[PDB]
């Protein structure tokens, strides 16, 4: 059948810059590109390789280059941002997310860690939070360690939109598990990686304050 | 001009069914086909099937066979050809069927334009499938602790459905507030956090209340945040 | 030399002016007498590209058959212009005859003679004729009846097999009789008889030929997923009556594996209907109840219309279902080897 490898998964740009999305196909049929903005219906951008659909400006362009179809969007406007998909027959690419970013100086995240409250611990559950506040760029990695042991699956991340005034990002990470499990261990820590940090910063706690 | 107008959003329990309509106009409905496609949160686009206007012939995606059916409706008067209604029925629903369902039609015929090049889209129909019942949130305090600014916040857990709003001190404390987008837990219930960086000198002085509002369950709950 | 061109063709047949049969009456006025000694000229060192899916000759035929039915098969009741029309709908005599299509002055028809031509692409063995062969305007769904057979191999025709929206035309090289009968004596009950041995052997060959095109994947048949009765059933007109025959038995996979238990006659349940969705796309029409006596017609299954299931899948198998699309595809199945050109 047809497989459609789309890349990159995410793309962070500012107005006026150019986006380059690609799509590798196993077949050679008619490829099309769609744009889907949040809370809006997807819209045909390009079809049959390089032909623009109705209304679409000339800054959108596609190239027929190899088994690799590419979509170029030059001089990005605010309306050009969203999630783009390539399509061949009934098959779709995994989707590329093109989101706005406003260029500003680099800023290291202030890192805070929050132990579980007592009220929650009386519900057989314990949540541990690791806040990354006011940093740039947005790309950051949080990594939980409990008694020197790396965690996976038991954490969920959440990010805010870019702030209007100071052009920064904040990020939360919630390590969730059962009270029984929580009590078994002593040390809890989240490790933060970021361009604004020379080395990975760590925040941690035990139960003794 | 071509117009595709779908029916409204709906909530559903697992194992139940959902029927969606798509009102078409502006073209001879018999001479075209309506495809259905869904936008799944975190999984992208998935083609469901198509139906042809002429006879109502259908082709369903293999992975969805036995759970979907498509019918259409149009005028039997050849002097009123420029409208029709396509239907999509989805049965044996699961949480994985939670998605935005769209009805689409191909662009103007050309040597290049295949049948899967969709110029026209319905506005979409949001279907949410959940076992969870309407449930108000439990609120816990993210206590502050040890250029010295302290961080505190409120942990709002296990509520359904969205949304919940969080204000601080009756909405008077706005400087430094970050209320993160909600997150769906494996339990099927929503959770979020709201934090605020403040002067560490104010922890012995000022009061910090987080006001949590959740319309779907008629619950308002104020919560005090302090250290230890 | 010449260039591919579109023009108005004229028809030719052996219609009998004394016949009251509807096709004969139509052909008598519309067509000229057939040529006893047609002159077919083969062209040496000539390559010509054909495209059965982009052939306007099909459009012409469609209009002739539409015109035919419009003149002689007006229904008792129908919707038109916001009103319901009531017409006198007497029983007619109905039996399609072969119609030849011929080029006017300045044009000529090129004819691919490659015994395994699939409908699209270059042709080497090209000949020049003034008229096509005799084509019967048999309107039907699922099964193609009373057509021409493929000379050599079984031929799979499709504009693009990867596209599930494109109809697949199977061109058989051996016919299978279908024997449909309304017994004289429920007056609407009928049945079609088919030789299970004949059919299941043919269907087996179709799958193996389909494997060649779909990389030896497990070929499966299934009944139609849905739609009007005119498609989910084998729909055709016989002696002026509209038949609807269930073909659920004609696509039984158990009988075309690699054991038996099904080597005898296949009897398809059928029903003569009065209220019908017209194939012209004109809407619902209402006809009078069936003539008395024994209504019968023996036809040759010369082809099969298929649509392939789509969707993301790498299960071993590919599923095909009976039913094609336009009645135009029935004309395509015969005109696939012809194209009109203008002389320079
Ligand atoms: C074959 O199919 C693909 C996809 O349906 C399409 O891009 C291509 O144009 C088709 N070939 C022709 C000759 O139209
Ligand atoms: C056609 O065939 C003849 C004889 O084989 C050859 O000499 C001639 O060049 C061919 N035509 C073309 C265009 O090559
Ligand atoms: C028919 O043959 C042409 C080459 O002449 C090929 O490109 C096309 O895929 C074939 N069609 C089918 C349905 O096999
Ligand atoms: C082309 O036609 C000639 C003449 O009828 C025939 O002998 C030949 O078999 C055909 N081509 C091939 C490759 O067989
Ligand atoms: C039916 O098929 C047989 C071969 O099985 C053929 O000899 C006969 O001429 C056909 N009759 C038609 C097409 O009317
Ligand atoms: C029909 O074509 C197939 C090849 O697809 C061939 O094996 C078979 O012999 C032909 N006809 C008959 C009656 O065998
Ligand atoms: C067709 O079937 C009918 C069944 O009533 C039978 O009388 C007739 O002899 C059959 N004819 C042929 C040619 O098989
Ligand atoms: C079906 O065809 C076979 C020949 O392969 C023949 O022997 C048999 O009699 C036919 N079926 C009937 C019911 O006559
Ligand atoms: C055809 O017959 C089968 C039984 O073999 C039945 O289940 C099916 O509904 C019938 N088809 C139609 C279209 O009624
Ligand atoms: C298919 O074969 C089965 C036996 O496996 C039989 O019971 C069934 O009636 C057949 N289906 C049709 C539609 O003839
Ligand atoms: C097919 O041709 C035969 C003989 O010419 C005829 O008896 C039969 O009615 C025809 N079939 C249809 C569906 O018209």
């Amino acid at each position: 059948e047809i497989v459609l490898t789309q890349s990159p998964g995410t793309l962070s740009l500012s107005p006026g810059e150019t986006a380059i999305i690609s799509c590798r196909t196993s077949q050679y049929g008619s490829l099309a590109w769609y744009q889907q903005r949040p809370g809006q219906a997807p819209r045909l951008v390009i079809y049959s390789g390089s032909t623009r659909a109705a209304g679409i400006p000339d800054r959108f362009s596609g190239s027929r280059w190899g088994p690799d179809y590419t979509l170029t969007i030059s001089n990005l406007e605010s309306g050009d941002f969203g999630v783009y998909y390539c399509q061949q027959y009934e098959f779709f690419g995994q989707g590329t997310k093109v989101q706005v970013d406003i260029k500003r100086t680099v800023a290291a995240p202030s890192v805070f860690i929050f132990p579980p409250s007592d009220e929650q611990l009386k519900s057989g559950t314990a949540s541990v939070v690791c806040l990354l506040n006011n940093f740039y760029p947005r790309e950051a990695k949080v990594q939980w360690k409990v008694d020197n042991a790396l965690q996976s699956g038991n954490s969920q991340e959440s990010v805010t939109e870019q702030d209007s005034k100071d052009s920064t990002y904040s990020l939360s990470s919630t390590l969730t598990l059962s009270k029984a499990d929580y009590e078994k261990h002593k040390v809890y820590a989240c490790e933060v990686t970021h361009q604004g940090l020379s080395s990975p910063v760590t925040k941690s706690f035990n139960r003794g304050e | 001009e071509v117009r595709l107008i779908q029916s409204g959003a709906v909530m559903r329990k697992p194992g139940s069914s959902v029927k969606i309509s798509c009102r078409a106009s502006g073209y001879n409905f018999r001479e075209y086909s309506i495809h259905w496609v869904r936008l799944i949160p975190g999984r992208g686009l998935e083609w469901i099937g198509w139906i042809k206007g002429m006879w109502g012939a259908v082709s369903y995606a293999r992975q969805l066979q036995g759970r979907v059916s498509m019918t259409r409706q149009l005028s039997q008067d050849p002097d009123d050809p420029d409208w029709g209604i396509a239907y999509l029925e989805f049965s044996g629903l699961t949480s994985g069927d939670t998605a935005e369902y769209f009805c689409v039609r191909k662009g103007p015929s050309c040597p290049h334009c295949g049948d899967f090049h969709w110029q026209h889209w319905g506005q979409g129909t949001a279907v949410v499938v959940s076992a969870a019942s309407t449930k108000g949130p439990s609120v816990f305090p993210l206590a502050p602790s040890s250029g010295g600014t302290a961080a505190l916040g409120c942990l709002v857990k296990d509520y359904f459905p969205e949304p919940v709003t969080v204000s601080w001190n009756s909405g008077a404390l706005t400087s430094g507030v970050h209320t993160f987008p909600a997150v769906l837990q494996s339990s099927g219930l929503y959770s979020l956090s709201s934090v605020v960086t403040v002067p560490s000198s104010s922890l012995g002085t000022q009061t910090y209340i987080c006001n949590v509002n959740h319309k779907p369950s008629n619950t308002k709950v104020d919560k005090k945040v302090e250290p230890k | 030399v010449w260039k591919d061109a579109d023009t108005t063709l004229f028809c030719a047949s052996d219609a009998k002016a004394h016949e009251t049969e509807v096709h004969n009456v139509w052909a008598t006025h519309a067509c000229v007498p057939t040529d006893p000694n047609p002159q077919e000229i083969h062209l040496e060192n000539v390559t010509e590209n054909f495209n059965m899916w982009k052939n306007n000759m099909v459009e012409q035929m469609q209009e002739d058959v539409i015109s035919l039915w419009d003149q002689s098969l007006q229904p008792c009741v129908k919707l038109t212009g916001g009103s319901v029309i009531k017409q006198a709908c007497p029983k007619i005599s109905f039996d399609p005859i072969p119609i030849h299509y011929c080029t006017p002055a300045g044009y000529v028809i090129l004819k691919c003679n490659d015994k395994n031509f699939n409908g699209t692409g270059p042709c080497k063995n090209v000949s020049s004729v003034q008229c096509t062969h005799g084509i019967k305007p048999v309107v039907s769904t699922q099964l193609l009846l009373n057509g021409s057979l493929a000379e050599e191999e079984i031929i799979i025709r499709s504009e693009n097999l990867t596209n599930n929206a494109k109809t697949i035309i199977v061109h058989l090289n051996k016919s299978v009789e279908i024997n449909c009968t309304r017994p004289s004596n429920d007056i609407r009950k009928a049945y079609c008889e088919i030789n299970g041995t004949k059919w299941n052997k043919v269907l087996k060959q179709v799958t193996e030929k389909l494997k060649e095109h779909f990389n030896n994947k497990t070929i499966i048949f299934q009944p139609p997923s849905g739609g009007d009765l005119e498609i989910t059933m084998h729909h055709f007109n016989c002696r002026g009556e509209f038949f609807y025959c269930n073909t659920t038995q004609l696509f039984n996979n158990t009988c075309i594996g690699n054991m038996k238990g099904c080597n005898g006659t296949i009897t398809l349940p059928c029903k003569i209907k009065q209220i019908i969705n017209m194939w012209q796309g004109t809407g619902q029409a209402m006809y009078a109840p069936p003539i008395d006596g024994k209504i019968n017609c023996v036809s040759n299954i010369t082809g099969i219309l298929l649509t392939r299931d789509g969707g993301a899948n790498n299960t071993s198998n590919e599923t095909f279902r009976p039913g094609g699309g336009n009645i135009k595809d029935n004309w395509r199945s015969e005109l696939y080897k012809y194209k009109v050109v203008q002389i320079e």
